């Protein structure tokens, strides 16, 4: 989704795009977009900038820049989700949730998971390590 | 590089140089300017690394990044090599390097845990046994944290001595240590049984 | 030259049941003791292919489609034996009345073996090697069978055989044979 | 000498006499057998279990047969008492785990003695094998005892006891016909009494029937022992 | 499927060497570089070291000297050493493939020498201790005038 970023982040991106596209026509050149991203702290490499441009006249509009940045936002969200999955077991401090702890966590998740689903997830992969839980969640 | 080059790529120039040398010999002109070897070189490098580690420890008691990197790298590498070729070492330069490494480890203990345990698994042995006995006696007297570290080192030292005895001055030190143990919980009994 | 492969006749193959036989090693050496499939090729070594199940008596290794260490070597005057249970398809060797443990401690050298056509005892002898083979014709003849295998339900091969078991020995003298129709590297066409 | 004094004393001083006994044993006949018997008696009288028998080096079967038999009987009586107490909570489970943890040294010693004495299965060996089989059957009867034994084994860093008792059952002597044994096993599969075994034997006879029933029960116990990415995304 | 290639050993070796050269290129994306490195590691693990000798020589020619994309050489070395430990460490080698080449063994020894020398010389780093140190440990475990003018004219005539 294009609205993955927070409201403050979206406002900052819009301000940067407006500053880069000072002509008021919305279209912003690739060099201008890169300069705006660097000024906002999201300075990407030349190959990364080319890949982002390809994924998203010689100019890119503000909605196009938002769509391109949405990919990085989704990647950051996925990384945060992976970190949360890895640290779910480390939250208790032991680092290796037991079978009862894993069942309790699965019940607390409430993602339409029954006893059979929990058993299948455990079998797919007896204490469950944090790394093992993260790998199972990644699938 | 000369060693990294392909056999044929360097062999072409080698044949050219051989032809030049043959031409010079025909003209009468005279021009004048390894598993065991690898093991000996590795032993020498290990001895040099042990000396460097001892020097770094002495300096730290009173550059640093390189010394720390060497200590973190060579010690795990030495442990892996020992685990891989314990049979080769048991069955020279390697023996001298092993003795030097053991002496360096004993000196460091007197002044990593896994590296020391892996390394453990004449006059120097007698001196080490006497030092261990003295440390045990001092710890016993104090009980009634250098003593704890000395006892921990002696326990791996006791295991190493037991392993060496099973595989195979020092006698007097061993007798003194046995008498001290007899005169003087479960860890001490296990160490005495191993000795 | 090559080791003379000794085996029983093809009419003596077994497809079920428990059978045990003991081999006595008069002279120490490399003994291949076990059973092999009826399709035994004398040209190949004993245990080299996937049609034999033998254990080397000098190197302490098990031979089945390769070499795998197992057990310990014996000495002169020490008998060896192999007791096999086809219901569980497990292969157990007996040395001096004691079960030889594998590298992982398993009492069985080989496990999960298809019955196939059957299994028949096979023995090998090296150059100058002398050994005594006992198929269980006489109960009193089997000395270590009482110590191990007597109460396990195993029985000797010759539990009720009035006549001695016939044996087939490999002939070192070459003999001309017809061309196999499916030779791995030879083919003959009659144009 | 020291071993005799340690045996007579048997404890607070056990941790001290144990190092001396271990040192004497590693240095290395009749004296060694007597020392091993005294150590076993001291262990039976009394972490501690592991330190009691750090290593096994027994070589004389006469002392093992003379001493371990009373030790085997005492262990069987203790196991029966523990089973009775459990049949009659957390305290029972803790007691069962503690008994199983100490039994590991005795089980290892019994297995070593059986391996050493497997050549000559005397009457004492048969009695020890019967006691071991009865203890294994009692342990397998209650799943709580097996769970406690597994927990104790995990902490120290049932299946092992059954494996050790299996050689004892194999070395046991049974009738060749084994018809009474088969009938007793069939009755045990239906959880019947020993009257069926006696009736089959009729169709020292009582002792033979009892032995056949015990062997069938042990065999039955041994046989029983031997026998979407959307959801992941939502969880994340 | 490509593991243990023998009929086209030269072709697969050339392909592996060219893929290794591509992985070191200066025009690639981070995801592209990671995918290429993973594919190269899988190919090295599956393909026999003998069939990859041409690529192994290029990899070990300047393995310690090279710093850019240093994860790929370490991963390749670790995979080759884990898959074929006895192929080079043991004098007899594998039961199937057997012993290795003397020149390949010398090249591997020189590469290990340079690698641990650089590790000792280089400063401590978490990434270095996490990537190069396991490779060094695995490598250690794998260890068991006018007359002159006249002569020049004569040489030219020859």
């Amino acid at each position: 989704m294009a609205d993955q970023l927070t409201e403050e982040q979206i406002a900052e991106f819009k301000e940067a795009f407006s500053l880069f596209d000072k002509d008021g026509d919305g279209t912003i050149t690739t060099k201008a977009l890169g300069t705006v991203m660097r000024s906002l702290g999201q300075n990407p490499t030349e190959a990364e900038l080319q890949d982002m441009i390809n994924e998203v006249n010689g100019t890119i509009d503000f909605p196009a820049f938002l769509t391109m940045m949405a990919r990085k936002m989704k990647d950051t969200d996925s990384e945060e989700e992976i970190r949360e999955a890895f640290r779910v077991f480390d939250k208790d401090g032991n680092g290796y949730i037991s079978a009862a702890a894993l069942r309790h966590v699965m019940t607390n998740l409430g993602e339409k998971l029954t006893d059979e689903e929990v058993d299948e997830m455990i079998r797919e992969a007896g204490q469950v390590n944090y790394e093992a839980f993260v790998q199972m969640m990644t699938a | 590089p000369y060693d990294t080059l392909t056999a044929k790529e360097k062999a072409r120039d080698r044949e050219k140089a051989q032809e030049l040398l043959k031409f010079l010999q025909m003209n009468g002109y005279a021009v004048t300017r390894i598993e065991k070897r690898f093991a000996f070189g590795f032993l020498q490098q290990l001895l040099r690394w042990m000396d460097i580690s001892q020097e770094f420890i002495a300096h730290l008691e009173a550059h640093e990044q390189e010394i720390k990197f060497f200590a973190k790298i060579l010690l795990p590498l030495i442990n892996q090599y020992f685990t891989n070729h314990c049979l080769y070492f048991l069955s020279n330069k390697e023996k001298e390097m092993i003795t030097s490494l053991f002496c360096k480890l004993a000196a460091l203990v007197r002044h990593v845990v896994n590296c020391l345990h892996i390394l453990a698994r004449k006059a120097g042995l007698r001196s080490f046994f006497e030092s261990a006995s003295e440390d045990i006696e001092k710890m016993v007297e104090n009980l009634r944290q250098n003593l704890t570290y000395t006892t921990v080192a002696l326990l791996p030292v006791l295991t190493t001595l037991f392993q060496h005895i099973a595989q195979h001055d020092v006698q007097v030190s061993c007798y003194r240590t046995l008498c001290s143990i007899y005169s003087l919980r479960p860890a001490l009994g296990e160490c005495l049984a191993r000795l | 030259d090559r080791v003379r492969i000794f085996r029983a006749e093809k009419s003596y193959t077994v497809q079920s049941g428990r059978w045990y036989f003991e081999f006595e090693a008069v002279t120490t050496g490399e003994m291949r003791v076990g059973w092999a499939r009826p399709e035994l090729r004398p040209d190949v070594e004993l245990g080299a292919d996937e049609l034999a199940y033998v254990f080397n008596g000098h190197r302490g290794q098990r031979w089945h489609l390769g070499s795998e260490p197992f057990g310990r070597p014996w000495q002169s005057g020490d008998v060896v034996g192999c007791m096999i249970d086809l219901t569980e398809n497990t292969i157990i060797f007996t040395l001096n009345g004691e079960v030889l443990m594998s590298d992982s401690g398993s009492e069985t050298a080989f496990r999960e073996i298809e019955i196939g056509d059957g299994f028949l005892p096979v023995c090998s002898l090296g150059p100058g090697q002398v050994g005594h083979l006992n198929l269980g014709q006489d109960v009193s003849s089997l000395r270590f069978f009482a110590i191990c295998g007597l109460q396990e339900g195993f029985e000797p091969f010759a539990i009720n055989m009035q006549r001695p078991v016939t044996t087939w020995f490999s002939k070192s003298l070459p003999q001309f044979e017809p061309v196999p129709p499916e030779h791995p590297h030879y083919e003959v066409a009659r144009m | 000498r020291l071993m005799a004094d340690i045996g007579g004393l048997a404890p607070h001083v056990i941790e001290i006499t144990l190092p001396m006994l271990c040192s004497y044993l590693p240095r290395w006949s009749d004296h060694l057998n007597s020392l091993l018997g005294n150590i076993l008696r001291i262990i039976v009288n009394n972490r501690l279990a592991v330190f009691a028998q750090p290593i096994v080096s027994r070589a004389r079967p006469e002392l093992l047969h003379s001493h371990f038999i009373p030790t085997i009987g005492r262990l069987r009586k203790r196991a029966g008492k523990v089973v009775a107490e459990e049949e009659q909570r957390d305290e029972f489970s803790v007691l069962c785990r503690d008994l199983y943890a100490l039994y590991p040294l005795l089980i290892r010693y019994v297995d070593n003695n059986r391996a050493h004495w497997l050549t000559e299965p005397n009457a004492n060996a048969e009695e020890l094998f019967r006691m071991v089989g009865e203890i294994f059957i009692y342990w397998s009867k209650s799943h709580n005892f097996k769970r406690e034994e597994q927990n104790f084994v995990v902490q120290n860093e049932i299946v092992a006891t059954l494996k050790k008792m299996l050689p004892i059952g194999l070395n046991m002597c049974a009738p060749t016909d084994q018809d009474l044994i088969m009938l007793a096993k069939t009755r045990y599969a239906l959880k019947d009494t020993d009257e069926e075994v006696r009736e089959f034997l009729q169709n020292d006879p009582e002792k033979i029937v009892r032995r056949v029933q015990e062997v069938s029960a042990v065999l039955y116990h041994l046989e029983q022992t031997e026998h979407s990415k959307q959801r992941r995304r939502a969880v994340v | 499927l490509f593991a243990g290639t023998e009929h086209r050993a030269i072709m697969v070796d050339s392909m592996l060497h060219t893929v290794y050269r591509l992985s070191r290129g200066r025009s690639l994306t981070k995801a592209q570089r990671d995918v290429i490195e993973d594919c190269l590691m899988a190919l090295c693990r599956y393909i026999r070291p003998s069939m990859l000798q041409h690529l192994l020589r290029r990899l070990v020619f300047d393995v310690p000297i090279l710093n850019e994309f240093a994860k790929m050489p370490l991963k390749l070395l670790t995979n080759h050493y884990e898959r074929c430990w006895k192929y080079y460490c043991l004098p007899t080698g594998w039961a199937n493939f057997g012993v290795t080449s003397e020149e390949e063994l010398h090249l591997t020894r020189k590469l290990f020498w340079g690698i641990f020398d650089s590790l000792a010389h280089k400063k401590y780093d978490q990434e270095l201790y996490r990537m190069a140190m396991p490779c060094l440990c695995a490598i250690a475990g794998a260890l068991p005038p006018e007359k002159l003018d006249s002569f020049i004219n004569k040489f030219a005539e020859y």
